[PDB]
This record gives C-alpha cells, structure tokens and sequence, in this order.
DNA sequence: ATCGAGAATCCCGGTGCCGAGGCCGCTCAATTGGTCGTAGACAGCTCTAGCACCGCTTAAACGCACGTACGCGCTGTCCCCCGCGTTTTAACCGCCAAGGGGATTACTCCCTAGTGGCTCGAGCTCAATTGGTCGTAGACAGCTCTAGCACCGCTTAAACGCACGTACGCGCTGTCCCCCGCGTTTTAACCGCCAAGGGGATTACTCCCTAGTCTCCAGGCACGTGTCAGATATATACATCCGAT
DNA sequence: ATCGGATGTATATATCTGACACGTGCCTGGAGACTAGGGAGTAATCCCCTTGGCGGTTAAAACGCGGGGGACAGCGCGTACGTGCGTTTAAGCGGTGCTAGAGCTGTCTACGACCAATTGAGCTCGAGCCACTAGGGAGTAATCCCCTTGGCGGTTAAAACGCGGGGGACAGCGCGTACGTGCGTTTAAGCGGTGCTAGAGCTGTCTACGACCAATTGAGCGGCCTCGGCACCGGGATTCTCGAT
C-alpha cells in the first residue's frame, strides 16, 4: 500500500530555508518530479560516463563531472561545493 | 460607451497572464481524448490524473506555440498573429 | 552500537541510503562507490533548496504564506540559471510571466 | 463512441490561450489552424502513452505514460504521478 | 551570382579556412583548460559541426527574412531564428 | 581570433545556406553566434578529457560533447 | 564522404526486385543501408588486412576472394 | 491515360531483372562507397578495379538473397509488404545478428 | 485455486532454461541412432561416448531450432508454433 | 525392439525441447514435425560419422567419429576426446 | 603422360605437383592423383554438359556464366554442392513466389 | 610471368562433351575457380582424415572417402566409380 | 664441454602452455615446410591469453552460484554473456552446458 | 595419451586459485583450445600459401589472430603473444 | 494633453471549508560488521603524434569604386477583427452508485540451509631440448613497365520529386478449435550385478612405396592474328494487361 | 470467359567489331630411371569396454477431460506505396596523362631443418578425501475496494452569434543607402617537410574499497483528526479609459 516519494525532505528543505512558510500538495508534486528527473539526469550522465572510460563503478567523480556537464554556471559551482563537502563530512565516519 | 479597439484585448492579456486556470473546458477536451484515443485502441480507459496532465501538456504546447507565433508576426511589421507565423515558428522549431 | 542514517553523517535532509538503493537498482553502473549517493543527495538538496528559498520569497511576496505552482515558476523563470537548467519543462498549474511585447502597448 | 470533437475546442479557449501567449490580434482562420496543430501534437502524446501502457499490459493509460511519453518527445512534465 | 547557392549547395566540402578555425578553437579553449593539445580528428570533427550548424541557422534565418518580404538576412532575423528555436 | 574566420566564409555559408542578399551586420553577427557554440561544445569537449585524466581533446570527447547538444 | 546514400533508392529497389518481393515498405531502404553498410565493412576489413599482411598497397581481386571464402562466402569468377 | 493496375509493373520489373544477369547498382557511387569505407582502415588504398567488382558481385549477391529470404518472411505473417521486421528475423535467423 | 492456461508452461520454459541436462530418454535415442546407423552399414558397435556425443548435439540443434521457430511464430503475431514456423526457420537457415 | 524407434520420441521430450527453446503453446502437429526434422538431422551426421569409421576399418562409432563428423557439417562440439 | 595410361583429360602430372607441394601431407601416395583428377573431371564435365545445353537451348553457341548459374541452380545435387558459392555474373533463377501473383 | 590454369582441360572436356558449342573467358574464370574450389576441399579433407588415423600418405582410398563426405548423393557415386577406373586403367 | 642444462622455451618465453608441444604440431599437421622459430611462441601465448579469460569469467560465475567447482554450465555461461567471446564460439555447443535464461517479453504476463 | 590438462590447471590455479574444474568441463576447456589452435594455425597455412612463403612464422600467426579474433580479444592477444617473442628472443 | 463621466479593477473585511500538517502506531528499507577478491589508482615506458616552425605558388582574401537592387518609410483603399448585447447551448457541480480493473492479499512453488570423482604421490618413457652441420628460403634492394588514379567533354540513362488513387496494412469482432492444466491409469526406462569375447591397440617383423635427384623433351603458357558469334540498332509480331460487355 | 484496344516485350533483320579460337614461338616442368629407407602391411597377442541377460520398482508416458484463450477469418478504413509524368543530375564511355607501385631479379645471409644423445616433463597407476522439513522470494490466482464510467437535474456560466465601424493588412510608390561586383594588390593558407618531445596508451603492482551476507530497528508511511490559510463575495475606493476639443 505504501509509495515512496521525496515529500518529507522537501518539506525538511523548506522549513530548513523557510521556517514560516508551507507547501501545497500540487507544489509538492512539482518538487518531487523535479527531484526525480535532476536525478535521472545526474546518474544517466554519470553512468555513460563512467562507460566511455570503460571503468565499472560510479564514483563521485562521475557524479561530479555530470553535475558540471548539466547545472549551468554558478550554480554547478554551489553543487560541486556542497557535493565535495559533504562526503567529507561523511568521510570522517 | 464602446471600448476602442485592442484595449479590452490587452486587458485580457493581463487577465490570463496572471491567471493560471486551465482555459479550454474541460469535458470538450476529455471527449477530445478519448475520440483521438479510440485509433491506437478502443477499449482505452483513462486515470483522471493522466487526461489532466495531457491537458496541461497541451495548454502549455499551445500557449508557447502562440507566444511564439507572436514573435514571428511582429517581425512581420504586424500586430495581428496569422497562420503565416503560426507555420512559420512550427517549421523553425522542427515541429514540421 | 546504535544506527544513524547516511543522511545525518553527511549532514544532508535527504536520504543517502535512497538515493544508493535508487543507483543500484536503476542499472547506471554494475558498482556504485560509496560517496556517491552522498554527493548525489547533497546535490538535490542543493537544487531543492534553492527553487524553495525562491518560490518562499515568491509567495511571500504574494501575501502567503503557502507555496503554490504559481510561485515555483515565478521563481524558476526568474532566474537565469534555473531557467536555463527547466528550459524545456512545464510546471503544472504554473502559468507563464507577464510580458506584454512593447509593440502591443497603446 | 465519439467523433467530430476537435471543433469541441471552442474558439473563445483558443483565443484566451493565444491571450495569455501574449497575442493582442488575432487573425480569424488561425481558429481551425491551431486545432489541426493541436489534433496532431495531442495524437502523438497519446499514441506514444498508448505504448507505453500496453508495455505495461493495462487498460488504462496512466498519467506515467503521459509523463513518459513527453519525456520521450522532450518535453518533461512536473506534477504528476 | 545565385550561383553561388548553386555551387556550395551542390558541394560537399569545408568552407571556412582550416588552420585559422584552429587558432580560433584553442584560443577558446585556454579559458576551460591551460596546455590542452587536440588531435586533428577533433578539430575537424567540430569544424564540420560548426559548417552544419551555421548553415542550418543560415537556412531558418532566411525563412525569418523572406517572411518579413525581404531578401536580406539581417540581425533581426538570426536573432528571431535563435530565440524561436530555444537558444540564447 | 574571432575575426580570423572571414567574410568571404561566413558568405559561402550563408550561401551553402541559400541566402540571396546579406546585410552587412550580419558577420560580426555571427561571428557572435558561432563563438557561443564553440564555446559551449568545446567546454563539454574539455570537461571529458579533465574527467579522463588527459591532457589532449581527443574526437569522441567532441562527438558525446556534440550530442550532449 | 558520407557516400552510403549514394546508394540510390532506385537500385536497392532492383536488388529488390531480383529477389522476387513485389510491394516493399519505405523504412527498408534505409535498413538495408546499414545492412550493407556492416557487411562490406567486413570483407573490406578482410581484404585489406590480406593486403597489409603481403605488405602492398593496393588491394587487388584476390583478397576481395579470400575474405569472402574465410566469411563463408566463395566466390567464383576472380581467381 | 492508360493506367497499370498497382502491382503489375513491379512483377513485371521482377520478371526483367531475375533474368537479367547484370550488377544492378551504379558502379560509381558504389565505388566511392567502397573507398571511403576502406579510407578509416587504412590510409590511401589503390583498388585494382577487378577488386571493386568482385565487391559488387559479392554485395549484391547478398542483397538479393538477403531479400528473398526477407521476402519469406513478409509472406510468413501474410502480408505482402517487406519491412524492416522482415530484414532483422532473416538475419537473426540465418545467424548474422 | 487452479492454475490458468499457459502458468505451467512458463515455469516449465523457466525450469528448463535454467536446467543443463538431457531432455530425450537415453534408452529410445540409443536405439534410434542404432536403428539409423544400420542403414548406412551394418553390424556396428558404439562406444557409449558415442551415442552421448550424438545426444548432446541433437538436443542442442533442437533446443536452437525450436528457438527460431519461436521467433518466426512471434513474426507472425502468435504465440503458438507450428510447422509453418519451423519449414520457414530452417528454410531461412539453408537446411533444404 | 529396434523399428521404429523414432516414434520412441515421446510428445513430452520433444515439448520439454521445445520449453527451453522457450515456446509456451505448442501445435500438435510439430509433434510429428520435429520428429521429422529430428529423423534427416541425425540421418546426416551418423552417415558421415560411418564413414569415417568406415574408413579407419574399425567396427565402432568412435565419439571421434561424431565429432568430427559435426565440425564437417558445420557444428563443432566441445567435450569428447578434444 | 600419365594422364593417357589412367585416360583422362585432366593433368595428373599437375595435380600430384599440387598435393605434393600443397601443405595437405608429407608423402603424397600413387594412386592419389589419378583419382582425383578423375573426380575434378568427371565433375567439370557434368556442369559442363548442362550448362552447354543451357547455352545451347538459348540459342547462343557459347557458355557465358549465366548458363553456368542456370546449370547450377537447376541441378539439385550440383545445387548443394555448390550451395555458398556465388557464380559472378550469373543471375539468379527466375521464381516468383505464386502468393504474389496476380 | 606464368600463371598455370585449367582452362586446356575444361575446353578438352567441353568439347568430348559438346563439340559444337564453345565457351566465354568469364564462364573459363567460373570453371576454374570451381575446380580450384573442388580441388582445395577434396585435398583439405583427405590431408584430416590421413591425419586422423596417424598415416602420412594421401592415397586413393583418402581421396575416395573424402569425396563420399564432401560429395552428396549419386554425383558422390559416379565419383567414386570414375576415380576406381581411372586408376584401374593406370594400373595396367 | 658438458652442455648446459635444458631449459624449456615455454618457460623463456614466460607461458605456461608448451611452446615445444604447441611447435611439434605445427611441423606434424602438415600447415607448411618450414615453422619460424618465434611462431610457436605467440600461438602458445594467445592460445594460453584466451584460455585465462574464459576460466576468468567462467570460475567468477561459478563462484557467483557459491560453488568450487566450475563445471560445464559455468563456462558456457561465461562464453555466451560475453560478447566478443560468443561472437567467436557462435558455432560452437558446450556439452553440457544448458542455455541462458531468456523468455521472449511478448510471452510473460 | 595427451592433452593440455596440466597447462589450463595451471592457468586456472593462476587466476582462481581456489576454484577447480570437473573432467567434463576439463574436456570442453581443452576442446576449445584444440579447436582454437587449429583456426589460428589454419589461417596461418593459407596466408602464408598465398603469399608463396615456405615458413609459417610469428608474422602470419598474429594476422591470422587478427583476421579471427574479434576486437579487443585480437587486440589483447596480440599484445601477450609480441611481449611472448620478445620476452623469448632476449632469452 | 486638459476635465467629467464612468466603467473596470482593485481592495478589504467577513464566511467557511477543505486540505495541510502533525501525532501515531508500525513495518520494512536502511543500517551494521568482517571477508575478501578485485577494480582502479598510480607509476613508468614506448614511440605516436601533436606542435612550432621552415619557405613558395597561387588561391584567395582584401581594398576600393561604381551604379543599382532593395528596403524602408509614407499614403490610400478596404477588408475583416474587436467589442458588445442578446440568445442559445451544454458545462459544471456533487453526488450517486455500479462495477472494471488495478491494487492488495493468500496461496503455492522454488530455492536454498541443514545431518563417486577429483586431487596427490611413486614409478617410467617418450618427447622436448641441445648444438653443430648443411643447404636453401628468403631478406633486401632495385629496374621496369603495368595499371591505378585523375581529370575531362558529351550523351542521355537514370535519379528525383511529386501528384494521384487503390490496394494493402492493421485493428477490431466473434466463434469455435484445440492446447493446457491436472488427475488417473499404463509402460517401459532405468537400474542392479556380472562375464564372455569382439575388436580395438600394441608390438614386432620384414618389405613395398615413395621421395629425391638429374637429364630430356614436349606439353603447356604468352602473344599475335583473323573472323564470325554475338553485340547493337531498329520493326514487327506477339503476348499480354485493362476494362467493359 | 471474351472481345477490342493499348502497351511492352521477343524476335527478327541488318550490320558490324572485338572476344574467341587457333597457330607460332618458346621454356618450365613433368617423365623416366634409380636406390634407400621409412612408413605401411601383416601376425600374434593383450586386454578393455561393448554387449547381453532378467526382473522390480516406479518415473514417466499415455490418456481423458473441462474450459479458456488464442488461431483465424471476415470486414472496414486510412494512408503508404506504386504508377506515371517532367526536370534535373551525374554516370559512364571514351580518351586522353602520369607516376605509385606490383612484379620480376639476382645475391648472400640467416635460419631453420636434421641428427644423436640426453634428460625431464608429462603420462599412468593406485590410493584416499571432499536425501528430507523449514522459511524467504517469486509468481500468481482470489479477493478488496479504489477509482473510471455513466446518470440526475437543473441552473447558469459560457459559447454563439450578429452587427457595425476602427484600425491594421497590404499594395504601391519614391527615394536614398548600402550590397554586389569587378578588377587590381597582397597575404597567408595550404603544402611538402624537419626537429622535439608531451603525453597517450599500454603494462605491471599493490591497496583500498565495494559486494555480500541475515539480523535489528527506527525512519518513514498510511491513516486519521483539527484548524487556519485561502478562495470567494459584496460593496465601496482607485485608476484608467474615452470622448470632445
């Protein structure tokens, strides 16, 4: 019965950024597509190239030079920024 | 007390640029899908969220295709969008 | 001992573990390294809280305090770089931004 | 059971679509032109749909293959399924 | 001298001088990458991707310009061509 | 460098493009419009080899670069 | 280059012919194309392998006939 | 304005070129074909033009064998179409794919 | 509850498929190929590697065909094989 | 006991084959089909394979007999005596 | 010549030289290649009879490849025989599958 | 310079065969294209199955089992009694 | 002037497959006159090269099905999911060997 | 009675240590390297014929593995078997 | 660019409702720890090939001037779209229930955990290695004349694009064959032990056959030649196909 | 089936040209002849693996049967493909360079065959060590209930529509500007190379790091209830157009 989706974390995001403000049920239909397809374009991404190196894993370096072949600009910089420093701050366990 | 000409249409422009309803109602364009549905197969039945994301989808096709459309038109030295533009910006965008 | 979530190690609100299970499962690679989801999760969230930072200062702006379609493409289409990355996307009940082509005006 | 329907988008949609598109004037014979534009692109959608959910071995088209099928025709959907 | 859509229609060959292209290309390229080396087959893979994607401009420009009835391409056209068909 | 690709070229492509007559602002023009092409592929073209560990653009990093577009 | 569509319509449509089909859909004269393209790819390669293995330059009769018979392909007529 | 019934020209046409006995495709564009095909494998190849035609004889005996067999297939599903799902059961069948 | 038409067969198809041994009896195939080989000269004997040998290969060529005539029965929108299905398989093969 | 043996071919075996050849409905007139196509394959490789036991004046198909009477006839077999 | 002593036209002397020299053994046996040139013959001389009543029956006094490709094609023995073989510049027999017909 | 053919023999056997009629030099090419073929197999099988039974001469029985594998059916027999003859009379 | 002690050309040329077996069958089965001195060398490396691909790829599948043994099923599996490797045994049947798991997708529910 | 049993254990042992090989599927190992060894050698003997050479040396072999081999199989084996001669001809 | 009129929106305060949001109970997807086998990082080497730079023709870029096409703004006629009031239509709401059909559940089958063949050493033997002789393939360089590219002018077959209409592809519908699931009944496969011999395999023994070498010559290859078989060009004769009776 | 009435192919009739058949001249190879010696033939014998032989159990084949799902035929439509015509295009025939290189040559070294003897690697032979009864997963048939389809009943928003008149489409016109062209000048691309070395691409080695396993649990999810944020309304306040001038 149940279906998974990225509401609660959106909605965690949001009072993360906003604390006051709230989010309807089509808004966050909206949120959770979006998160889906920027998903499907990072790993996609990813994964065909991890395949042209004709290396088997996916690492974070394939999911960082996808994210620099997709997000235009500055904000491929913020992503690379925030995706660099928290797998540190993970890895130190 | 008539309104002079092209002033009520702008005023529709703000209206429904503002706006965000669906503005095709909504029982015609359902007919209208199952009618183009029947060809592919007959038997078809459709979830409501499915015929309300193809009208989404066609709105918003139409509504891009029409700014567009204006684009072409004003390039033509003109004010009045016609199927010249409408043929025009279809053939650029590829869309045949 | 006690677990923690992924998620809280790299100090990220979505789910590390989700999105590795996601990786796996979809057939993007036969392996997935462990900084991957973690990277990928601190990725969305990034994105995610940017369109929701603009679409809250929108509905803000517009006297609510709920963020509806209408203010997440008031936001996007107001931002060059998200406009850029949702160039050829629709967002649903999200309207289009007034603009008048100055030809039109009286 | 239906047929005759692509005259059932009626013209004031038509123009109220071409409105917000930011059309001030618009020509009268566009009216027909723009539904046989819509006929065709709606036609598409929903036959690529179609495949989809006889892939997926249903009788009824779900919204995911609407959302497939325009992902496929590269225009992606938010807000469904 | 329509001929000359006659001519470079009909051809199959490069039209813009090589090496000067290639200057043009590694000069663009030092702001991503400082020392980067191509090998030929690149370079003239992305020429040939430049010849084809400016004439296809060329060819939707002049529909802009015959549409206007002119015959002239002029900025207003490429310009309408590239923000109809979704490019900056 | 940008001027390096002539008008006598941009011509025989308006012509390749079937252009009769051609302004002459269009060069500068497009010279414009080609450079952002460029320096869109060529980016991609590079963002490859850095992620090969390479220091040369080789062609098949221009040709996923090219249909990244 | 770019020569494969050179291989005109009309002619696929002979081939065709011979090998006695009367009505033939339009998708075909592109996949037959591609697959001729991939079949001369690989005798070509055959053959001018043969040419490089007798240290030549040009690719003479006889390795068009001994990468056709290693392919399972004799041919008769040549040598 | 005499009009064949559709289909009579083109066993007509099959009736001509099955006992015919000549190449059927123009030598010309087939050789450009063969040497830009040749060009990725090796650098400025001389043909001697036996070879070429011995490409040709090759070629084309193995379109039209191809199509008859593709053409059973057609026949198979009974229409009398050939089409691409023809071409690739043949192939597959006779172990090239 | 009973089991609808065409269940059994594909756990049958998956039961086999995963499987990696002989499918025709040992006996009956022994004398079948003696039977067979008594035409072309008589008064034999077979080492048992032999006839193993003989097996292997025809249930491989069977298993291969019936393959191929699968295909065929699918080309024809179906799902049932027929000797239509293996005449054309192995006339495409080149097997007279 | 040893005419006939082709009908020896049970309905069953022959439906087993043609399961892991992955067919799901099977006609009943492949039955005695397959037997048929079963009957002229192995008629041809036991021929070739006698004859070269014919040819080595031994009295016994020899397994090298089968595989080399295979390969002949285009179907090369691993595992009997290389 | 040997080739008269066993009675045939093609050359034993030729054909031994081949064995010999052609990497199929070490010693090449006596009565080797007076039976194959026998079988090489007797074959040539089958195609060759009716492929010349092929030609012969077209009206045309000389064998041209087409008449060796009806010959082929026609015979069901020589047919397999000569199954993967192409004969250049030969054609292909005239059939028209009959659910095509008119 | 000189390159060997079988074209004397298959004009010889044409002409036991059909006098009147002659032949092309394209239709010569396919003959002895074909007896080449023809040759390679008989030889090529008769060397395996001289190697497979540890002797090291091709002999006529080679030859004529050989030609019973490669050969089918009743051209294989007239084969095999062409070949018995041939050698028959070579032996006297 | 006692000779030196024999050292095998297998073993000179870093192989574990037999240069001097791989050499004498060249000689014996009647492929030429004469067999170059380096020959026997490369066919005994290739021959050795894709003998440690397949038993790569067949002992990696056996240990996947948590056995110790590969057994003729493995191999084939190994052959049959490679492409190059099924490519060149196309024509070829493992004894044994079974075939993979494949129902065509018209066929399920 | 021999065959390449010892040869292809040794190799195994090499990759997999731990895993070992019944006799059926020992039999179909050095089947196929039987089989393998007689294209290669094959292919070998005709070019090296049409070339009207008397030797068949390291050059022909590695055109025949070439001409059978498919791909990045033909080019891997060529490396093993160029570094094979030379790791012999230094020796 | 005024002023009154006044029409349309804009705005604010009230009504009330439905979904946003949070507690909760709970289930099932994420976490946890240790092996271990291997993917990939990293380093170093081989030699490709990328790069910067030489001059030299000549193709082409370039700089003017000239005169002409074109486009751009102005004007007149006029077509047809806009705005609006009045009638006409069918959309919308909500609600309703029946039920299709997709979701969810309860079995059931599969697929593992658990309680004889293939590796290891002792004793030969047949083949691989050694190293020195000897005879020849073939390595190598070059001279020659074949023959493969390259271009070109004309003709004219053939590609090509397209207009038109029917014939075929494709789906949908109904019916009835006939295949599958499943239980019962009926064979005959498989298995169990065992020995007698056929026939494959070894061995040993002499001996017929073939390779190999040389000299002789005639049979077979390379050109040259002359011509008639077939090629090409045109006309007619005949076999068709189409439609209508 | 059966006339006319076109259409297109086959055949015929004329002419001619070049591919084929035969001589001419040469030269490489096949034919005798001869001995050695090595593989092949033959005998006896050794020994293994093929063949039988018979019942007993029971695993599987055969059989029967109910239904259900799929083959298959008929029909209906729409549109893809085949025919046909006129225009365009480049192929192909013919005949010309020119020069890359296929093809033949001689020569002298390497190198690989050949042998004897020598040893060890690989073979063989024997010995001895590594089915049931649960509980998750995967399909799957039954069953649950959610969500699709269709009806009520209107009223009422929203489509239709009809009409005049305002304005924007558009066609022409005139003129001035700013492309196009042509020809004289130049310049730098292109091209055959050399000189150098960064790095690519490949191999080898070693480690670090992800697959992989059930067992545990707490994060997230379906359910459920509450309440305020937000849509909607009415009527006034603001602003924004419109006309006349």
């Amino acid at each position: 019965s149940r279906k998974e989706s990225y509401s609660i974390y959106v909605y965690k995001v949001l009072k993360q950024v906003h604390p006051d403000t709230g989010i309807s049920s089509k808004a966050m239909g909206i949120m959770n597509s979006f998160v889906n397809d920027i998903f499907e374009r990072i790993a996609g991404e990813a994964s065909r190239l991890a395949h042209y190196n004709k290396r088997s894993t996916i690492t974070s370096r394939e999911i960082q030079t996808a994210v620099r072949l997709l997000l235009p600009g500055e904000l491929a910089k913020h992503a690379v920024s925030e995706g660099t420093k928290a797998v540190t701050k993970y890895t130190s366990a | 007390h008539r309104y002079r000409p092209g002033t009520v249409a702008l005023r529709e422009i703000r209206r429904y640029q503002k706006s965000t309803e669906l503005l095709i109602r909504k029982l015609p364009f359902q007919r209208l899908v199952r009618e183009i549905a029947q060809d592919f197969k007959t038997d078809l039945r459709f979830q409501s969220s499915a015929v309300m994301a193809l009208q989404e989808a066609c709105e918003a096709y139409l509504v891009g295709l029409f700014e567009d459309t204006n684009l072409c038109a004003i390039h033509a030295k003109r004010v009045t969008i016609m199927p010249k533009d409408i043929q025009l910006a279809r053939r650029i965008r590829g869309e045949r | 001992a006690k677990a923690k979530t992924r998620s809280s190690r790299a100090g990220l609100q979505f789910p590390v573990g989700r999105v590795h299970r996601l990786l796996r499962k979809g057939n993007y690679s036969e392996r997935v390294g462990a900084g991957a989801p973690v990277y990928l999760a601190a990725v969305l969230e990034y994105l995610t809280a940017e369109i929701l930072e603009l679409a809250g200062n929108a509905a803000r702006d517009n006297k609510k305090t709920r963020i509806i379609p209408r203010h997440l493409q008031l936001a996007i289409r107001n931002d060059e770089e998200l406009n850029k990355l949702l160039g050829r996307v629709t967002i649903a009940q999200g309207g289009v931004l007034p603009n008048i082509q100055a030809v039109l005006l009286p | 059971v239906l047929r005759d329907n692509i005259q059932g988008i009626t013209k004031p949609a038509i123009r109220r679509l071409a409105r917000r598109g930011g059309v001030k004037r618009i020509s009268g014979l566009i009216y027909e032109e723009t539904r046989g534009v819509l006929k065709v692109f709606l036609e598409n959608v929903i036959r690529d749909a179609v495949t989809y959910t006889e892939h997926a071995k249903r009788k009824t088209v779900t919204a995911m293959d609407v959302v497939y099928a325009l992902k496929r025709q590269g225009r992606t959907l938010y807000g469904f399924g």
